[PDB]
């Protein structure tokens, strides 16, 4: 159990036996309370996850950039946009640190109808445990780690967790670089453990099983262990501030933050991709369906990267 | 009496000085001049920093020279960069030369190259403060502590931008620095890492308090170093700089601070005369016999 | 031998109240894990302690 399956594949949410009118449009009048402000209010939540955005309202800017944050987005016409919420959408906003009452709020604040407690009821269910921990991996050490002390309190208190955990502590620095004895700053916020080195592969499906996925992120910079293969961009390497954003998403905290990057066909995908394993320094492993994307990123480290035909092998 | 000692509290423990009176004073402008800014992460998201001891980490150079290289194309008139040390001066330029960055950074401003000769230095500040007022532009860089940063002041066009990059930390003669460091613990009890986050926080605050002489007069100050964004570090520039130093610019990417750049540049470039001055910041004799001038003043006054 | 017991001195205390607040950072965190104290106020009990100490 790793894929968090539930709010993924069983989506609770979606109704069924709709009260479909003889127009063929889903009847939601009634299921979708009549809420005041309709001119400035700028959303509809339907209660089946789609919503729907008027690119002319004058709170546009926010209310886009707030759906693009929380749903997926299906259309952008000149006037109207729609936006569809998903598990994996709404556990991404989750993973930002959005809160499911700021969400609830906004969302209530900005919908021309009252939000369907159905959509409430998948709000909580994918904002609730959808990632409230994280899983650090820094000097090779598997610190399990979350902003609020109750959720791991909760999680602690499992006895086949509690038996994953390590006793182990960790130093500071000296006056060379005192810098990780000053990284004893902001401990406000951060309260982690170590996590036994085979644990992690069984923990896993505990945490998800007990409805708390684990964000794990690659301390690769303080990894001291894995050698760094010195790794570097070429001069010919300029970020695109779409790409620089994705890659800021990714490593905003410092450490990769593994997860999933969509790019369209078109977009320089591959710099993205080299950049990030430029970034960690250390061996990186390529996975593609043919040999040709094999070569092609082969080709493309070549004219992005210093990575030698010593050091790139098929 | 200047404004560039921070924090006065080591002072009279460094000096084993008693003052009478420990007094800061408010930078009070209608129209602000100054944003200090610290820009200590990559677009590659690298923490550009020296943390490293100094030591050869081509990656904050590669970032150093790309944030230099746009910020030329950002910045009018003159840039001033100071570097950490003259080694490591040295072995980046001799880098962004090897990667071609400095001939596009000479594309957009004429390099000025700081040397121990005299002859270099009168000839480099000859040619650079002239090429800031003809039709070229120039790009001053020296290090954060020498001369130059001593006898130049970079008032109005000269060094409209003060790039600080990496903390300016002397690692360099450590045995005699551990000596005074080591006498410091002893009769005065003063932690290494706590002087040392002084004593160059307060070189940084030299290039910074050198950047700006009047109120027709303002500077951009870049901060290309990680380090900076410590609480403490921050907490220990001068408080009416401090003040400028908004949390919403620590640690901002490249790209941010060209574009607050560009929005302070833009904000500040608008026409404000004389007589515009006389709203807030400037106090004329009509002001100073209103009683007013004596109550609003008191808060100007900062202490430590 | 003032250098050599100032050294020595200064050493002991850094690797003695560093170590020590993460012994007592160890047992907050067994604490968390095992007790039912406040868990809001758990980290300020364990902040209690670790100020306690090093005031």
């Amino acid at each position: 159990p790793q894929e968090a399956v539930p709010s993924a594949a069983g989506k609770q949410v979606d109704e069924s036996g709709t009260k479909v009118d003889e127009y063929g449009a889903k009847d939601y009048r009634l299921q979708m309370p009549l809420k005041d402000d309709h001119t400035s209010r700028p959303l509809w939540v339907a209660p089946d996850g789609h919503i729907f955005l008027e690119a002319f309202s004058p709170v546009y800017k926010y209310a886009q950039d707030f759906l693009v944050a929380i749903a997926e987005p299906v259309c952008r016409p000149t006037h109207v946009h729609e936006y569809k919420l998903t598990a994996y959408s709404l556990y991404a906003a989750v993973s930002v640190g959005l809160q499911t009452s700021d969400i609830t709020e906004y969302l209530r604040k900005l919908s021309k109808t009252g939000v369907p407690d159905g959509i409430m009821q998948f709000i909580k269910l994918c904002t609730v445990s959808y990632g409230k921990v994280k899983l650090v991996l820094k000097h090779n050490r598997y610190f399990v780690e979350s902003c609020h002390p109750d959720v791991i309190q909760h999680l602690l208190q499992d006895p086949v967790i509690r038996e994953c955990r390590l006793r182990n502590s960790e130093l500071f620095d000296f006056y060379e670089q005192m810098d990780k004895d000053e990284e004893e700053e902001e401990e406000t916020q951060t309260v982690s453990f170590e996590v036994k080195q085979e644990m992690i592969e069984e923990l896993q499906k505990r945490c998800i099983h007990l409805e708390y996925p684990l964000l794990a992120e690659y301390d690769f910079r303080n990894d001291s262990v894995n050698p760094d293969i010195n790794i570097d961009l070429k001069p010919t390497a300029v970020l695109r501030p779409y790409q620089e954003k994705s890659l800021r998403k990714m490593f905003g905290n410092g450490r990769a933050r593994s997860g999933v990057i969509v790019l369209p066909c078109g977009a320089g995908k591959s710099l993205v991709g080299v950049t990030a394993a430029c970034t960690v320094r250390k061996r990186c492993l390529v996975l593609g369906n043919s040999a040709v994307s094999v070569e092609q990123w082969k080709a493309q480290f070549k004219m992005w990267s210093t990575i030698d035909d010593s050091q790139i092998c098929r | 009496t200047s404004g560039t000692l921070s924090p006065l509290d080591i002072y009279p423990k460094i000096l084993d000085f008693h003052p009478v009176t420990m007094a800061t004073f408010t930078m009070t402008l209608a129209r602000v001049c100054l944003c200090p800014m610290i820009i200590g992460r990559g677009n590659d998201q690298v923490a550009i920093s020296s943390k490293f001891e100094t030591r050869e980490d081509i990656a904050v150079i590669r970032n150093y020279g790309n944030l230099l290289l746009e910020m030329s194309a950002v910045v009018p008139d003159g840039i001033v960069a100071f570097f950490t040390s003259y080694q490591y001066m040295e072995s980046t330029v001799a880098s962004w030369y090897e990667q071609g960055i400095l001939e596009n950074i000479q594309r957009n401003k004429l390099l000025f190259i700081e040397t121990q000769d005299g002859a270099e230095t009168s000839v480099a500040l000859e040619k650079y403060q002239e090429a800031c007022e003809n039709g070229r532009g120039a790009i001053l860089l020296s290090v954060a502590r020498g001369k130059v940063s001593e006898g130049i002041d970079f008032v109005h066009h000269y060094g409209r931008a003060v790039i600080m990059f990496g903390v300016p930390y002397v690692y360099t003669q450590s045995r005699i620095l551990k000596a005074r460091l080591e006498y410091l613990r002893d009769q005065f009890q003063i932690r290494e890492n706590d002087f040392l986050t002084f004593d160059a926080m307060r070189h940084a605050a030299q290039c910074v308090g050198r950047a700006i002489r009047g109120k027709t007069d303002y500077g951009l100050m870049v901060f290309a170093d990680k380090r900076f964004a410590r609480g403490d570090k921050r907490g220990k520039l001068p408080r009416w700089i401090q003040e400028h130093l908004t949390d919403a610019n620590l640690n901002l990417t490249v790209d941010e601070g060209v574009q607050v750049a560009k929005y302070f540049l833009r904000q500040m470039a608008q026409p404000f005369h004389r007589e515009d001055q006389l709203g807030l910041s400037l106090l004329s004799l009509e002001q100073l016999e209103s009683e007013e001038t004596l109550k609003r003043i008191e808060q100007i006054a900062q202490q430590l | 031998q003032e250098n050599e017991q100032r050294r020595l001195f200064i050493q002991k205390e850094e690797q003695l109240q560093q170590i020590l607040k993460r012994k007592n950072k160890q047992a907050f965190l067994d604490e968390l894990e095992s007790s039912d104290l406040p868990v809001a106020l758990l980290l300020a009990q364990h902040k209690d302690r670790s100020t306690q100490l090093e005031m």
